DNA sequence: ATATATATATATATATATATATATATATAT
DNA sequence: ATATATATATATATATATATATATATATAT
DNA sequence: TGCCGTTACAATGTAACAGTGG
DNA sequence: CCACTGTTACATTGTAACGGCA
């Protein structure tokens, strides 16, 4: 009959979308934030309804994606409706180095609270101090100030990726943070064991990573 | 049950239907095949609705560790799960009152 | 999740308990009945012959 | 008493008799008040997977009207879900023309047998001048 | 063309069989998502005194797979109706034990005639049998 | 449950572009025809719809709609 | 190195719903 | 012929939720 | 071919008659 | 007697398959 919800909308989708928690959890995820277990009501919030979610979310082709992990976020299209933007070299360098962490036995002590200067540690660890410095400044050959620069750089991706989701800093402190997983976005080059260039050609067809 | 007659059987099938439609109304598409198995020119059609129930619970299960996919399978491990989860519910209240 | 798992046990055993009992009550009937029409069959076919 | 009564088969037909005739637009209801009735209706509704409480269902709101129509099609239902097991027990629809019918019913009355009789009779005195002739 | 086609009655059967269905669970339209199958039908429902635009929702909205079914419906709809009329028009439906009926049709397929040609030829030939004894 | 009407407005295949546009900030005039008539003639419910992100849809003298963002 | 934008938390005032206690008129036992 | 119990209306003030404004930390960019 | 009459069913609902046992 | 059951003879609506005809 008219004025019945099931003209226009089906019953749960609605539901949905008139619960207390949607619209905070839609500004965060058009803001780019993934959502993990940690936020419990939220995550909760979009296993039940997460079908609707899909189907309400592909009007803006856009896709609402639940990874393995089970970290859902959102993938817009080539003929997105909400803008598009791709991480910085460095936001991977410090990503696949969180998702390290997250796997990493030896930190097992730190309980999962890190602090910015272990994550610089282990980045200058495992990749090219200079050659990953190269980028910080272009005239860069181990000068102590372009040092802190790098250091101050990895700060500052740091605390963006915080805005997307892959890392909380706790509830009093800002220095310091436990990771989430969706970082292991960070290893879908890898989480396949074929060739690194065709699984690479794979993901940038499905949209999930662009080149530079 | 090759003992009985075609009356028993038929009265314990209908009992067997009573209890199903109480343990089928939530579902639509499980309970509109039950339904369906009513007809009796059609005995087949029983069996078909047979293998939805297993085609039902075989998705109901939770994680990798109950796939014993055979739904039979499933109690003695569900079991001993409930018992495990008894001792952690034990040690956990001792903790809470300390 | 003591609960849910119990609830989730519960289920699974009276929904195959009770399938099985609707079935196989019919089924094993049908098999009763095809062998009594059988052999009521043959007699007939036997005498119908000569 | 010649057919086995289950009661959760008899049950449920009489649900789906009630229900059917409900959306039919007729007043199942004993209720004149519009509140109670649709009171009543929508409780059979919620009655659905409980077909033991129709029967009380039917003792608190039924139409006084309805017993003799509801104890004739369930009695009808019943003989026919019994008797569809078997062909030989089934029967046939077909459909005569009023003077193919006329003719036929009278002679039927006239011999004090039913059509089924009837035709029987008279396929058989065709089979038998066919059988004469075969021999 | 044997029967006279009249639009307010005939719609009216169409919007009495669509209903009909819908009630019984039939999709009527073409739509998957529920959603605009239900404005179609809530479309239908209060479109209700209109042959004139029930006909144009049936051309816009209807299930392909069930036009078949409606038009030869609307033909046996028509045909009894226009039969009803008088009495030796109608038509007497009864009901026959499976053997006989199987028997009965055996001769009406054997002889290439119909149930009522069978059994009107069957009933003059037992006539005529009274009188060869008569 | 949600507002019918509501439901109406949201569903419409117009309400994504036209929620984008305003979620960025757009001012929507009388220009665009068909965004307009669907602001006029829905917007008891928007009003309410972005009132539940703490922000007021405002509709200014001039005619034209915009989203106004409150301190929350 | 510092101007500037942004998110968060707290205090403060408004507006509304609601429970409490009292005042007034009527009903009914004494 | 009386006084107490009831129902009604009212103001009081209690609490919640909202919305505003200010201070803060601090992360960016020239 | 697609419409249109026509047949032969199927499924369900009812009235009427005949039986049966309490 | 009375009630409940079994059965027959319809009606009512829907459907698939033939066959005629533009």
């Amino acid at each position: 009959s008219s004025t019945h919800i099931e003209q226009f909308m089906p019953v749960k989708l609605a539901q949905a979308l008139a619960n207390s928690l949607f619209p905070e959890l839609d500004s965060q995820l058009r803001a780019g934030r993934h959502i993990g277990i940690d936020d419990l009501d939220n995550h909760a919030f979009l296993m039940d309804f997460q079908e609707q979610l899909e189907e309400f979310y592909a009007r803006y082709n856009v896709e609402l994606i639940r990874a393995p992990e089970g970290f859902f976020y959102l993938r817009p299209r080539s003929t997105t409706l909400i803008p598009r933007s791709v991480l910085s070299e460095l936001d991977m360098m410090v990503g696949k180095i969180l998702c390290y962490l997250y796997l990493s036995p030896e930190r097992l002590a730190n309980q999962g609270i890190f602090t910015s200067q272990e994550l610089y540690e282990e980045l200058i660890s495992l990749a090219d101090e200079g050659k990953l410095m190269k980028f910080v400044n272009q005239r860069s050959s181990g000068s102590d100030l372009d040092k802190q620069k790098l250091q101050e750089k990895v700060r500052t991706t740091l605390n963006r990726l915080r805005r997307l989701g892959m890392v909380y800093f706790l509830p009093n402190n800002n220095n310091k943070f436990t990771i989430t997983e969706a970082v292991f976005r960070f290893g879908a080059d890898v989480r396949s064991g074929d060739d690194p260039r065709e699984i690479q050609l794979r993901m940038i067809r499905d949209g999930e990573a662009m080149p530079v | 049950l090759a003992y009985m007659e075609g009356g028993a059987l038929r009265s314990m099938s209908d009992k067997a239907l009573g209890a199903l439609r109480l343990a089928v109304a939530d579902n639509e598409h499980l309970r509109d095949a039950l339904r369906l198995s009513e007809d009796p020119k059609r005995p087949e059609r029983k069996v078909q609705f047979f293998i939805a129930v297993y085609q039902h619970l075989r998705e109901r299960i939770r994680q990798d560790i109950i796939r014993t996919d055979d739904p039979v399978d499933a109690i003695e491990q569900m079991e001993i799960e409930l018992a495990r989860l008894t001792e952690e519910l034990t040690a956990r209240e001792q903790k809470l009152a300390i | 999740a003591i609960r849910v798992t119990q609830s989730d046990r519960d289920l699974f055993k009276h929904l195959i308990t009770e399938a099985t009992s609707y079935v196989s009550a019919d089924y094993m009937r049908h098999a009763n009945e095809r062998r009594t029409h059988l052999d009521e069959a043959l007699a007939l076919r036997g005498e119908l012959f000569g | 008493m010649k057919y086995q009564q289950l009661e959760n088969l008899e049950c449920g037909w009489k649900w789906a008799y009630l229900i059917r005739k409900h959306q039919e637009g007729e007043p199942i209801t004993k209720y004149i008040e519009n509140s109670a009735a649709h009171a009543a209706v929508d409780k059979l509704i919620k009655l659905e997977s409980e077909p033991v409480r129709v029967l009380e269902w039917i003792e608190q709101h039924m139409n006084p009207d309805l017993f003799n129509r509801m104890k004739q099609t369930i009695r009808a239902r019943r003989k026919r879900h019994f008797n569809a097991e078997h062909q030989h027990t089934r029967k046939k629809s077909i459909d005569l023309d009023f003077p193919v019918w006329h003719r036929l019913s009278a002679l039927s009355q006239r011999r004090g047998n039913t059509l089924s009789e009837t035709i029987v009779q008279l396929i058989e005195d065709a089979e038998r001048k066919e059988k004469y002739a075969n021999q």
